[PDB]
RNA sequence: UAAUAGCGCCGCAAUUCAUGCUGCUUGCAGCCUCUGAAUUUUGUUAAAUGAGGGUUAGUUUGACUGCAGUCUUGCUUUCUGACCCUGGUAGCUGCUCACCCUGAUGCUGCUGUCAAUAGACAGGAUAGGUGCGCUCCCAGCAAUAAGGGCGCGGAUGUACUGCUGUAGUGGCUACUGAAUCACCCCCGAUCAAGGGGGAACCCGGGUUGAAAGGAGAAGUCAUUUAAUAA
């Protein structure tokens, strides 16, 4: 049934060209090739971390007859209470050799031996603050000690546990901070997620004044309530019969917030 | 190695009785009979040293076979010698 | 499905110098663009090694005389190429097996089709596991390493593949199928023998892959298979 196949399709997610994943894209490259450390903060519903894994396929492994691959940019989010073994671990699994038993010494060699040789250029991590504070020992090794760009992100909270130690600070001291959508940026914003993400088989006009007072109360700003208010509206108001969104259902969809 | 005829008919003749199916008569005469059918063999296949292991297997369990019997009883061995023609 | 590990090779990447690369101080300074040693790393349409069995009096490595001109032989071996096969029936013969457990330097392992019996038919050296191999590892079998269990008969004075057996797997001899080549094609000779006709390229002549040799006799050693024995 086509209803079946509309369902099936909201509720899986995409990545849609805003200027601000545009504008991280140029600032890493210029960090990359520079290779300085820095880091990426802002609120949690920004997106910051949909914006690096599309940053990452601009940048897929680099190949040539005689060459072992280049793999410029690694990205990882580390577990809870991340031991300097299971930044390691991530490290070298998304490299994709095999981890063995060893000692921390193990690994730690085992890890400096794959990001020389096969040649990496920039290491991202999403959710810096779940390391471990001695880790961060084991994050500026890498920096200072081979030629890599490394890239923290995170929200307020990072800055908080980062504030704790001057060696660390010092070495990410710059940044670039996500915002929220506001005024025409949020007005165009809408439009995009109606013809890009929804593709309902009629224009639903979420861009109009009665529609955007219903929306910008429902998501503030963040580009991540915007998506999935519309989402959730649109798989209902398929399910009635309607080719459209409507303000009654969008708002039955806002009064949960 | 013997047809099954040939054993059914060395046996019936150097066994006591019909359900004497392993004296020391019927093995040596049975070990007799291939060692006769094999040196016919190996005498022409000078090229064969699979078989030369064959023969001596064959011809040292005769004599270990023939030594038993000759301290267990001389008139058994003595009639067994001259029924094979062995010297 | 599985093959994670161990061991031996092959490069790839450094890192450290020299037997190397710039100088003149002919022994220092300097680095790794080469050519090489040492350690450590790796398994990346990286690169390099890469053992299914066979086939040519094959080509090049040659001698002499001032790099040019004469003479030239087909011996014994190591590679690189290329091509062919993955066999046929006619006897002789060794070993292995009552039936079980452990499973050995044990056997087996490719693609496609039909059967889905255990085997045919058509392809083939990419041929179980990894970059490449093993006595290692995985899967199936296991009587043919070995040890142990143990049934009924024969023997039973120590001997007893010595019974439970028609198959499995080898060995040897005779005939036979394909390649009997070195750029291809064709006709021949193998204790000798060469000859004839073309394609491609270079500047009517060449070219159309290279390399090694002091030989015989005898004793001895090491491993590795069989036999015998205490
Ligand atoms: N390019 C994009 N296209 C579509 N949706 C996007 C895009 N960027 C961000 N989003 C929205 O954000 C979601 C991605 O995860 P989200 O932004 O909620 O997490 P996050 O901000 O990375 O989380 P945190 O900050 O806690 O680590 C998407 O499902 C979507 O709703
Ligand atoms: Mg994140």
């Amino acid at each position: 049934e086509w209803l079946q196949a509309e369902i099936a399709r909201l509720k899986g997610k995409s990545i849609v060209p805003l200027q601000q994943v545009k504008t991280l894209h140029d600032w890493l490259d210029g960090k990359r090739k520079a290779r300085k450390s820095c880091r990426v903060v802002g609120e949690s519903r920004t997106g910051k971390t949909v914006a690096c894994d599309a940053y990452r396929y601009r940048h897929k492994p680099q190949q040539e007859a005689g060459r072992p691959p280049t793999v410029p940019v690694v990205y990882i989010r580390p577990h809870q209470k991340c031991g300097p073994k299971d930044l390691f671990k991530k490290i070298t699994e998304y490299l994709k050799y095999r981890v063995t038993k060893g000692t921390v010494s193990d690994f730690r060699d085992r890890t400096i031996e794959v990001l020389k040789g096969c040649g990496v250029e920039m290491l991202i991590i999403d959710e810096a603050d779940r390391l471990k504070p001695e880790t961060f020992a084991d994050v500026r090794d890498i920096a200072e000690d081979l030629g890599i760009a490394v890239v923290l992100v995170g929200t307020d909270r990072l800055d908080a546990v980062i504030k704790r130690d001057e060696q660390v600070l010092e070495r990410f001291r710059a940044h670039l901070r996500f915002g929220k959508l506001s005024g025409e940026d949020f007005k165009n914003t809408v439009e995009m997620w109606e013809q890009m993400v929804l593709k309902l088989p009629v224009s639903s006009n979420l861009k109009s004044k009665e529609m955007l007072r219903i929306l910008t109360s429902a998501t503030e700003g963040y580009i991540g309530r915007l998506d999935e208010i519309l989402r959730e509206a649109a798989i209902r108001s398929l399910s009635r019969g309607l080719k459209k969104i409507d303000k009654a259902v969008l708002q039955e969809v806002a009064k949960e917030y | 190695s013997l047809s099954t005829e040939a054993t059914a008919k060395i046996v019936s003749e150097f066994g006591r009785d019909a359900n004497d199916t392993g004296s020391t008569e019927v093995q040596v005469a049975l070990l007799t009979a291939q060692i006769n059918h094999l040196q016919g063999h190996f005498a022409e296949h000078k090229k064969d040293h699979h078989s030369r292991r064959g023969l001596l297997r064959m011809v040292s369990q005769r004599r270990k076979l023939l030594d038993y019997l000759k301290r267990k009883d001389v008139a058994r061995y003595t009639q067994l010698i001259e029924r094979l023609g062995l010297r």
